[PDB]
């Protein structure tokens, strides 16, 4: 499960919103108003999805494998950018692996949902065609499927 | 187990209600939900319709694709953009055979003819797809393509947000029940929910509601019961909410007995799709025996399913189950031999495929890479153990559990239209209520691309439904008030009885969410073909499960919650309990074992194509508190032969 | 899971040491320990010897007999005080056959000839034994007698307290390691422990040490993993402490592969002895079949054990397992049919046996009566489900795992004396170190009366040893200090690394006791023939278990504790891990399946009397970190025939 | 698991020791110095042995069946005396059962460990006889057992 490093967490007090609290799909990350530092409120409900880890601007969050089957010592640390993500995998025995993968080929927030699409019409609303079809499918005509005689 | 730092208690009467009026309400901002929001926004313009998306978490990373995905499991390729083109008829045949003969082909062919467009849009939006030097999409197996999908969900979330508008997206709002037309017992009118960030009760009034909450997990006790109870293979975030609210409203469920048992890397549950299909990895028992071969004979009895290629997943599972029953574990995925064979002595090639192997994990299930690191497992040197996880209920993946939904006018046969009052694509048996992704049953193998696509289909149909029928349901204010009281009842119960004990979690008058969940998991694990009995059950066990679930359902009226987080956990439990009941009743009704490998009815061990080649559909009548079942015979809709 | 209200931290150097000098140190104040204290006090007067009893809890209710017991399972009756007289030869035969041929008859015959006197003393001291109108002890089965034993432990505790004196009983002191003679590497010199009520380190210097810590539970994952993880059938209070300290000291273990799987009422684990033997209850599968009938033939392959009367318990379990594997659950104890049959229409008779039935539960496992109350189960109306629990390791009950101990000079054959440097009754291979009750292996079926009796035997032997050999052990102060540092290391580690995370229980540099325990339970459950595999295992699985236990053992060096309670929990975990390793190594060594029903080696499925009719004994050498195994052939000591 | 009723618990007034904390075989019962009331510190380690329940002079301790398998509503209440113990079993459905069993036939604290036994002797120390034998066994002589020919 995820855990927060007290030394690196600043409670996102210099930001408009708390990144980890905002991103967690299972509502586990929350702030301890006392310390003004985050923590995982229910670790056994953590999916270890690393969303909080990737979005923490201070890199204060890491993941410690579930105790049920994880010997101590291992770690996977991501450094997510805009077009790619870097990973460092550290083995219990000290071995260190480094990887880098692409994550997006276009600028963030650049999607134009219906770019090139014609306007919808009442007539089209009655057909089987979805927005952009049939051309977005790659064919000039809507794909046909043989019904059993 | 949950131990809140401090209390966050509210009484229903002190919580403000926020009423939201909209035309189309989409419950769940996951892959299918985002697909619906995206497509609804396009057609909504025809009537100046309002589209609203409600998500319990944050759309940017919510649902099954939170970590990203390593491949898009459904891409037909009708023009040759990938390494392998396929036909729609071949795809439909493939899905029906994998379902051991039972699939709504009108629904399968429908999403399949649309899915490729969705995939093409995904790439256009920025999703990096693996490509060969020639520029063709890299195939994993026959139907999937590899992707650099760490940001798969964020990209799709952005598209949905640009389409519908941020002011139409409600996050951190948990929907726990639907609302029906006051003047029509079989028409939806909206839904109710509550914020998990502040004291606010939500009442959504809508003309059409689309269920896109994902499937259900944690119904069954997992193979890890401590912290790792959180390592469910499927999305731990999905708790059968759609199943619950829809079944309570009277929407019919189908194939709810069809759970999915995933065979994955043990404990971490890392993916095996790439290892099997791409890296050509072999699975062997503790004695080096490749059971897909040594257990081939056991599949001959299944005709023609056992001779299909690929072998249906439940049958592949059955082969490993036989090994497990014989006690031939550990079962190994021989990654070391797969990499050595693929590299062929080329060290540079080895480094490349080695990196591809790790990306397959780091882009989708980091826990497996972490497990390897903690256990000092180097895939090029030693094999990894694999195992089937506990059961999960969903309709988008290899399982087809979900609501019985209407198909397109041009493909759906009369045999399948009888139960729908209104014939709109993906609409349930409740007028105005649609179901998509995991929530739509009888049309599996949708996965990410297919789920987003099914959402697009229901969305367009919802707009058509609204403009054609001009629905105008009225919510019942009395019911809303009763539901508002029920919403916060757990907190009020905690305050009322906490003084009976010096310990908050040891009280004789209430159970906390984690306590009721532990109980549910044990019941299902021991009586509903869970891991405890190697997925076997019978009439007596299932009947006992119903008796125990009855006790639990009654005790849900005594649930307590200490904060908003736990209040959500309380309703997530309620949702799972009813989902579990429906699952048990469905397994009890079908007197055959059609999916050995997923579950075995020891009292009806054979597959029965003479009387059970039908979809099992049920309806729960809340007013009478009665379940009714009926058999809908399968009919082949698309042209294909074995 | 444990969540302390507040910290209670101490550094080793801040903790005061209390040195206690005694002649005979008894570790564990349960039934065997109290028997040792009682008898030791009698003979100690011959040399003015000091007898000291140390208990981690309170002797009044500590151990397996905390709730009391409903029967005394071992009473031969050589004169006719009960409804049925028996002979010693028949008893020895009975035990050897139940062990499928492997039992130290010299040890069994020895406690058997002494046990009746112990029982008679118990009654003299106030224990109410059920009696017929004629005044005869009421028999349960052939070897047991019914008792009104709610205060069974308190009565025995009073006897021990009156015998040794309260000034010689140390309570709330957890012993975690033995001390050896500085002057002799194979001689005991005392033990070290710590208080769980205050910061105090204890150093017990002694001439003789008697291990009476009870067996080991919670090594395997239970069938309930939430709060009910606490409902272990055997004493949750016993964590293999004696096994750990003794094996680390170099004392040889025997039959450690022989675990016991109890078949009891499901979930609550209420007793079945009275129901089966006294009330004549039948156990039937879900279809009404009395499987001891339908599965009788399957025991034919186990000649002559399978043709023995009573049928060996492991074989009874085997019949149950066959039913479970075939999917014939639930298995029911038909209490309703038993009560009706016994009452014979007589309402007053029914009321009387009904009270007897509930007393059987209320006097020993209240949870079962509570389970019936919560589930509205009235035994006169409906049957109850039954099931086998997870494995437990002990040597006083139906399991015979424990230390290899010396027998009486008049019964022990030369074949069994070879490994003992000194021949004293119940002494281990380590000079001055004795083992009793659960801690003594190869002589099971002792139960309450026999365990107390074995303690008496060892106590007299200890006094004799002291007066005859006149030992004068010297403790190594350097080792004592090392152990003191180790004792509180978990607390110091918590303080040193807690700042690495905002959550005390999610830290990368340490594991808390409950976290290490969850891990141990999962490993044993999945690889050491736990419930997860219906008690099956093989070489590969056991070998993997050793690899995972190796990782866990290394991680014990990074254990953390937040208070004294959790510090005890930390050491109890340490004790369990080594006990688990010994169990795994023993199961790996014996290449056969002699006790199907308790465990199955799928790679060696048959019982082998040609090569394995021997006791498996092992020794752990701490200095070299090596395990050595030896096979000691069984020889029939007492005259009897199948 | 056991749980303390705040209304009846007095943290053990002025008595010399805290009963529940003193008796628990698994060290679960302890005092909250703040409230001056007891509680079970680790319920999933509770064996439901009822020792604490029986020994609480205020009857402020009860047991709520493990949630894993226990529907709400059931209870077993003991009233332990000196020579017997009474039990009341209440079913979830309202059914109420009352029993009473003997627990001791002699006064508490009346045990004389070696009553009537002869004094031990160095000679006797070398035999197989335990304290009180062979008399306490009830046989005409120390029990003999046939050795395998
Ligand atoms: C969990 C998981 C799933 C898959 C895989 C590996 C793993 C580890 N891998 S492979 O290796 O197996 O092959 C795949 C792969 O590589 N490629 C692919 O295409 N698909 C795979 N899936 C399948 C897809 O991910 C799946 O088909 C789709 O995500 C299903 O979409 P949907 O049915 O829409 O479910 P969702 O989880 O995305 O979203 C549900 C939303 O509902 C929310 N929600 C739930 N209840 C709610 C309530 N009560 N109120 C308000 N909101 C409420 C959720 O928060 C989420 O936002
Ligand atoms: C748990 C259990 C056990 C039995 C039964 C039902 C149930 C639910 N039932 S039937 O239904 O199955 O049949 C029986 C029955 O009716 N009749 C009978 O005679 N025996 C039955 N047993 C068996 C007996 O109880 C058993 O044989 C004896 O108690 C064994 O005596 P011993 O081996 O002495 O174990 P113990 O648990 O009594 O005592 C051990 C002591 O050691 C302490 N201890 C442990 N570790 C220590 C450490 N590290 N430092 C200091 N102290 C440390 C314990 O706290 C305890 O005080
Ligand atoms: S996102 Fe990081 S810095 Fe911000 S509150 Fe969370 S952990 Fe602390
Ligand atoms: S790893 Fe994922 S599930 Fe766990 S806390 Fe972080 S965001 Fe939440
Ligand atoms: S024994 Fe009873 S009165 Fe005394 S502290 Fe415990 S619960 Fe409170
Ligand atoms: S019931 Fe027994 S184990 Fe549980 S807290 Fe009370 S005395 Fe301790």
């Amino acid at each position: 499960p995820s855990f927060v490093n007290p030394e690196k967490c600043d409670g996102c007090k210099a930001l408009e919103r708390t990144a980890c609290e905002y991103i967690c799909p299972n509502d586990l990350m929350t702030l301890d108003k006392e310390k003004m530092k985050a923590y995982n409120r229910e670790p056994d409900m953590c999916w270890e999805c690393y969303s909080c880890v990737k979005m923490c601007p201070q890199g204060a969050i890491d993941v410690r494998g579930y105790v049920d089957y994880s010997p101590l010592g291992g770690a996977c640390v991501p450094m997510r950018g805009t077009s790619d993500i870097m990973w460092t995998v550290k083995y219990r025995n000290g071995k260190v692996l480094r990887f880098k993968f692409a994550i997006r080929t276009t600028p963030w927030g650049s999607i134009q949902p219906f770019e090139g699409f014609p306007e919808p019409t009442e007539e089209a609303l009655k057909s089987e065609l979805l927005a952009g079809e049939p051309e977005i499918i790659g064919t000039s005509e809507f794909p046909q499927v043989k019904k059993k005689a | 187990v949950y131990y809140p730092k401090k209390y966050e208690l509210y009484k229903a009467d002190e919580v403000p209600t926020e009423v939201v009026e909209t035309d189309i309400l989409i419950i769940g901002g996951g892959f299918s939900g985002c697909g619906a929001a995206y497509e609804a926004a396009y057609w909504a313009k025809l009537g100046g319709l309002k589209v609203t998306l409600v998500e319990k978490a944050a759309v940017e990373r919510s649902g099954a694709v939170a970590q990203g995905l390593s491949a898009i499991n459904t891409y037909i390729d009708l023009t040759g953009r990938s390494e392998r083109q396929n036909t729609l008829e071949d795809y439909v045949r493939y899905v029906t055979l994998d379902m051991m003969g039972l699939a709504r082909e009108d629904l399968v062919a429908d999403y399949a003819r649309h899915v490729d467009g969705t995939v093409h849009l995904f790439e256009k939006w920025g999703l990096p797809i693996w490509k060969t030097p020639d520029g063709k999409y890299v195939r994993e197996g026959q139907w999937q393509i590899m992707i650099h999908g760490e940001s798969y969900k964020p990209i799709i979330a952005e598209a949905a947000k640009m389409a519908v508008g941020e002011e139409n997206i409600y996050e951190r709002v948990f929907i726990f029940e639907l609302l029906k037309d006051k003047n029509d017992p079989n028409a939806v009118a909206g839904a109710v929910g509550f914020s998990v960030r502040e004291p606010k009760f939500y009442v959504f009034k809508a003309k059409a509601v689309i269920l896109a909450t994902g499937g259900a997990t944690l119904l069954f006790r997992p193979r890890s019961t401590g912290e790792a109870a959180g390592r469910t293979w499927y999305a731990i975030f999905d708790t059968g909410s759609g199943y619950y609210m829809g079944l309570k409203a009277g929407a019919m469920l189908t194939q709810f007995e069809h759970r999915f048992i995933p065979f994955r890397f043990k404990d971490g549950y890392g993916p095996v799709g790439a290892w099997f299909l791409f890296f050509k990895c072999k699975a062997k028992n503790a004695y080096g025996e490749e059971y897909i071969k040594t257990r081939a004979a056991e599949l001959e009895k299944y005709k023609p399913y056992g001779a299909a290629q690929p072998i249906p997943t439940p049958l592949r599972n059955h082969q490993v189950m036989l090994e497990i029953m014989d006690g031939n574990q550990p079962i190994y995925m021989h990654t070391e031999e797969a990499l050595a064979e693929l590299a062929g002595g080329d060290k540079k090639k080895l480094k490349h495929i080695y990196e591809e192997a790790f990306e397959d994990f780091l882009d989708m299930t980091v826990s497996q890479a972490l497990l390897w690191a903690c256990q000092n497992i180097d895939p090029q040197e030693q094999p990894s153990e694999a195992a089937p996880a506990e059961p999960y209920i969903m309709g988008s993946h290899s399982g087809e559990a979900g609501f019985w939904v209407c198909g397109p006018e041009d493909l759906m046969p009369e045999e399948y239209a009888k139960l729908f009052p209104l014939k709109y694509n993906r609409m349930t048996t409740v007028k105005g209520l649609f179901a998509i992704g995991d929530c739509a049953g009888a049309n599996p193998h949708k996965f990410s691309s297919g789920s987003f696509t099914e959402g697009r289909i229901a969305a367009k149909a919802a707009v058509r439904f609204i403009l054609e029928q001009k629905p105008n349901p009225e919510i019942d204010d009395a019911v809303v008030e009763e539901l508002k009281k029920k919403a916060y009842a757990p907190m009020e119960r905690f305050m009322q009885y906490k003084d009976l004990s010096t310990a908050d979690d040891v009280n004789p008058e209430y159970i906390l969410p984690w306590q009721g969940l532990v109980r549910l998991q044990k019941i299902m694990d021991e009586y509903a073909a869970g891991i405890a009995t190697i997925y076997k059950t019978n009439e007596k066990m299932l009947q006992r499960a119903l008796e125990l679930l009855a006790f639990l359902k009654e005790d849900l009226e005594k649930l307590a919650a200490r904060d908003l987080h736990e209040l959500m956990r309380a309703w997530e439990l309620v949702h799972r309990v009813w989902t579990a009941e429906a699952h048990v009743r469905h397994m009890l009704f079908r007197k055959e074992t059609r999916w050995p490998g997923y579950y075995y009815r020891t009292d009806y061990p054979e597959l029965n194509d003479e009387e059970w080649k039908c979809f099992v559909c049920s309806k729960y009548d809340a007013e009478k508190d009665e379940w009714t079942f009926e058999k809908v015979p399968y009919v082949q809709v698309i042209e294909w032969s074995f």
